[PDB]
RNA sequence: UCAAAGUUUGAG
RNA sequence: AAUUCCGAUAACGAACGAGACUCUGGCAUGCUAACUAGUUACGCGACCCCCGAGCGGUCGGCGUCCCCCAACUUCUUAGAGGGACAAGUGGCGUUCAGCCACCCGAGAUUGAGCAAUAACAGGUCUGUGAUGCCCUUAGAUGUCCGGGGCUGCACGCGCGCUACACUGACUGGCUCAGCGUGUGCCUACCCUACGCCGGCAGGCGCGGGUAACCCGUUGAACCCCAUUCGUGAUGGGGAUCGGGGAUUGCAAUUAUUCCCCAUGAACGAGGAAUUCCCAGUAAGUGCGGGUCAUAAGCUUGCGUUGAUUAAGUCCCUGCCCUUUGUAC
């Protein structure tokens, strides 16, 4: 049923309305089938709906939970950026914000010329895996 | 007509429903958020899963008594994709099996037996056996 | 049920084989045709033991193929039953009769053995054993189905049914029946 | 013209790699007639080959 | 060659096609529906579940992996 | 005086121990009817003997069965054996040896496995390969 | 027997074909017209039976 | 009832 | 299968191997057997609550609660015997050695272990308080402490795992193994039930176990049964990396392992080439042992699910005998 959206634009990313909603959201950077399913279950949604249904109030309602997980009892654990060094915050990042956090960490260590930083800088395997044989590109 | 006599799949369904209709189990606050084991990629689809697990738990206890949490994990066990390394057993969630057992304790479906663990309790034995009768009188099929 | 066994459902009796040669190596009724196409059945003792195995079980076993589906017999039995259930809907008549008819007209009647011939490989064409024709037919068509059913939204069972139908019929549309006519034709081309 | 041919006597397994059984056959239509020919797969004394040709009759290979 | 773009909808002309055509096949599996129409697969399955509850198609078998249906049951 | 006959069937490492008894025809296994057991595609299997003989023969003969060990499919194949052996045992010892032979014939002509066991069993692995006959890959160059 | 069934002549003897092939040693030895032999056997000049 | 198939540490 | 036999015979009679042998597997309602097996069917002596059917009796179901002054040994364990020998019938065979078939019943054939002569300048002096020679021997090539390294990455190869999805994926549910192993130690520690705490990794309490006694009816996986998904690099795949959290440790940074969220690469079955394998085998599938404070993508064992194809030949690759040629 429901003849409306089909394609959807949220948080600078797109989303397939033609996809099912838990598995549609995940197309945003910083939300995975876990966190999506949670974010929807807090929102109280017929998650058997496609995203090409779902009233625009509802997609706003989801987004708000998604951005503000701790206000809606999405607990500690379910958060990609916990106790994040730059300030004492524990939260979930989303979209290009995530990517910017990432770059600020690899910057941070590059600035510290840390062993990990350097191996990022050099474009190596960083989590001390062997490299004689593998990751050849 | 006891419960052993019945198709156990379609039993736990009516048991859970029974446990839903009563409406005094004690589903915790996590439920929504929690995974259900280290096995699982995801949480359950059936949102009212707790009712289902309790049932399966009680219906096991009808079958094998004296079964603690540890017991419950090993039963609620299975495969553990470790991705690119090969697979193993993983023990189910301790807490969900503890909470289920404490929830059936509060119902007085179950009771902690001597020699440790839980055995399902007389008043409980009633209920499971009662719904077995229900299912057997569903139809000739 | 005590005097006559069905196959769960299907009629064993009134399944007529036509080719007096597959006859005896198609095992669909001596009298002995069974309920299930499972059976511990050690028909890999002696050379021809295999032939007295029932053809449905033979097919069942073959189905069970490629890595994943190794020793997954139930998995494959379920298939065979569904294909049969589909055949009875689509075609009607006994799906056993249709399966049989496939086997008959699907495996080759002649084939090209690789003889050495000096060094550069040039074959001569020969006849094929009746058991060889059933083996082929069985695996050809079973493979045909499976090869169809990869990346398409179609049940194994369904494709298995469609193959068995288009093999039973001289369709030039089954992977097998097409494969059969290739062989024979090559076989002719160095007779 | 297709003909069926009953197998009277397996002679011996020929073929290069050990394959094609050299096989003596009665001719089903008229049992008096009898070829020897080579066959793939397991054959045995008494069964029926479907020969497409029926005028070829191999010997050594 | 192979690229297929399936529907996920209660989309008028198809919906007519289901309710007219589909109950005069002898095999009514969602796989058979998905091929005939350009209908998803999940969509098909549910549609064929609607038609069953309406009564327009017979149930053959309803197994984990594959559901079979039929023509009305004429006479 | 009671007509009790404990008999067993076997497959791989499953011991199905049927127990025929002067009763009123139950035939139920571990503790539930044959209609379950529950690999279920293999149901007809563990009905076969009953279908092949008919309820006439089993009629006044109650059969409790116990299984352990082996796998699912084996276990079935054990009980399959077990009861049809046990019946044959029952008839021998209490009914009459003309009847036993009549039955035994009607079981065999269907399948020899219903009475006689598969001596087959899992063949031992030798080093230098993952299994018995298979070896690990040789490299050469 | 194919021929003698499709003969015009009642009975008929059927003729023969007389050929004195000569072979050079190599050619004999190759097409197996003659093997090699042991030091004893070499001497014994009876034809094969 | 015969396609092609050349070579081999100085380092004991 | 066998230089295994029959037989021929300037040979005769012997020796090793081979076979016999050992372990193993499969047959024993026959024997000996049991509270560290089962109990086993009983008795139901019961409990037990409506536990159920049922007006009530009589049944169905187990949990168990049971001891011993019940009754055994079908299942269990493991001893000692038995048991098949091509013995029987029919073929084929000098009507010898044997081969084929079939009956009864495992059909000579379950699978390992051991395993000749003479070699190889195979490997090992880094297993040894086996050892010649040589070297060093206090500013050490002895030893110990700290630190690093053996993990370094334009690259090439070998065993491997995981994949490429729909015969699938997830999510619930149902449901069956076998070999083992285990603290109280040769130098410091095991296996773990049960109960609480934590989403989880784990934490904290009490118990049993030198073990058929406890872990442990080892309640394994795949499989089965419903879920959704729907041929889209898609929820197939899970590499890469960010953030946090647990434990092992004297210490884990070059991520010891473990959990969580997030990230989401190649890969749509693989050129030429080649590996392994014929019956409960391959393959799938899990679980033990080994190492092991921490611990398996390896291996060494175990079972569970369980095929296709052969039953043959010397084409290739090789081997064993005969004769032959040889300038090796």
């Amino acid at each position: 049923p429901e003849k409306f959206q089909h394609i959807l634009r949220v948080l600078n990313t797109n989303i397939d309305g033609r996809r099912k909603i838990a598995f549609a959201i995940t197309a945003i950077k910083g939300v995975g089938r876990r966190y999506a399913h949670v974010v929807l279950r807090k929102a109280d949604i017929d998650l058997t709906k496609r995203a090409g249904e779902l009233t625009e109030d509802e997609v706003e309602r989801v987004i708000t939970i998604m951005q503000n997980p701790r206000q809606y009892k999405i607990p500690d654990w379910f958060l990609n950026r916990q106790k994040d060094v730059k300030d004492g915050k524990y939260s979930q990042v989303l979209a290009n914000g995530l990517d910017n956090k990432l770059r600020e960490d690899l910057e941070r260590l590059k600035k510290i010329r840390a062993h990990r930083g350097l191996r990022h800088f050099w474009g190596l395997r960083v989590r001390g895996q062997h490299t004689k044989t593998t990751g050849r590109r | 007509v006891t419960v052993k006599d019945v198709n156990q799949q379609e039993f736990v369904r009516a048991l859970a429903a029974f446990l839903k209709k009563s409406g005094k189990l004690k589903v915790p606050e996590w439920v929504d958020t929690v995974k259900l084991a280290k096995h699982k990629e995801l949480a359950p689809y059936d949102e009212n899963w707790f009712y289902t697990r309790a049932a399966s738990t009680a219906r096991h206890l009808y079958l094998r008594g004296g079964a603690g949490v540890g017991s419950m994990t090993k039963i609620y066990g299975g495969r553990q994709r470790n991705g690119v390394m090969p697979s193993h057993f993983s023990r189910g969630s301790k807490s969900v099996a503890r909470r289920v057992l404490q929830a059936l304790e509060g119902l007085k479906m179950v009771e902690k037996d001597q020699d440790g663990g839980r055995k399902l309790t007389p008043q409980g034995q009633r209920d499971l056996d009662r719904i077995a009768g229900q299912v057997a009188a569903a139809k000739k099929k | 049920t005590p005097d006559i066994k069905l196959f769960g459902k299907w009629s064993t009796d009134d399944v007529q084989i036509n080719d007096i040669s597959l006859q005896d190596y198609i095992a669909v009724k001596e009298k002995y045709a069974k309920y299930l196409p499972h059976s511990a059945g050690r028909y890999a003792a002696k050379r021809f033991r295999k032939a007295q195995c029932p053809i449905v079980e033979r097919l069942t076993n073959s189905m069970m193929m490629h890595g994943r589906n190794n020793g997954k017999k139930l998995m494959t039995v379920r298939i065979v039953k569904h294909a049969f259930e589909i055949i009875h809907l689509l075609t009607g008549e006994n799906p056993l009769q249709v399966l049989v008819n496939a086997i008959i007209n699907s495996g080759p009647r002649e084939d090209s053995t690789r003889i050495g011939r000096a060094g550069t490989v040039r074959r001569q064409a020969v006849d094929v054993s009746p058991l060889r024709r059933v083996n082929q037919a069985i695996w050809l068509l079973c493979t045909g189905a499976r090869e169809a059913a990869f990346r398409n939204i179609k049940t194994i069972a369904e494709c298995l049914a469609d193959e068995l139908i288009n093999a039973a019929k001289g369709s030039s549309n089954s992977y097998a029946i097409k494969k059969k006519d290739e062989l024979e034709r090559v076989a002719k081309s160095n007779r | 013209p297709i003909k069926l041919a009953r197998v009277t006597k397996v002679i011996g397994k020929t073929g290069s790699q050990g394959q094609c059984t050299q096989v003596r056959v009665e001719f089903m239509d008229d049992t008096s007639h009898s070829t020897i020919r080579n066959v793939k797969g397991p054959v045995r004394e008494g069964d029926v080959l479907t020969l497409l040709e029926s005028e070829r009759e191999a010997r050594r290979l | 060659r192979d690229k297929l773009n399936n529907l996920v909808l209660f989309d008028k002309a198809t919906y007519d096609k289901l309710c007219k055509e589909v109950p005069n096949y002898k095999l009514i599996t969602p796989a058979v529906v998905s091929e005939r129409l350009k209908i998803r697969g999940s969509l098909a399955r549910a549609a064929l579940q609607e038609l069953l509850s309406k009564g327009l198609i017979k149930l053959v078998s309803k197994h984990r992996a594959q559901v079979i249906y039929t023509r009305n049951t004429k006479g | 005086p009671l007509q009790s006959v404990q008999v067993f069937g076997r497959k791989k490492t499953a011991t199905a121990v049927a127990h025929c008894k002067r009763g009123n025809g139950l035939i139920k296994v571990n503790g539930r009817p044959l209609e379950m057991i529950e690999p279920r595609t293999l149901q007809y299997k563990l009905l076969e003997p009953v279908l092949l003989l008919g309820k006439e023969r089993f009629a006044g003969v109650d059969i409790r069965v116990r299984v352990k060990g082996g796998g699912h499919v084996a276990q079935i194949y054990a009980i399959r054996q077990s009861i049809s052996k046990a019946l044959v045992a029952y008839y021998q010892k209490y009914v009459d040896e003309a009847s036993k032979k009549e039955i035994k014939d009607i079981l065999i002509q269907y399948d020899r496995t219903l009475l006689v066991a598969d001596p087959r069993r899992c063949e031992s692995k030798k080093f230098g390969g993952p299994g018995a006959r298979a070896r690990y890959q040789k490299s050469y160059r | 027997r194919d021929i003698s069934e499709a003969s015009v002549f009642d009975a008929y003897v059927l003729p023969k074909l007389y050929v004195k092939l000569h072979y050079c040693v190599s050619c004999a030895i190759h097409s197996k017209v003659v093997r090699n032999r042991s030091r004893e056997a070499r001497k014994d000049r009876t034809p094969p039976p």
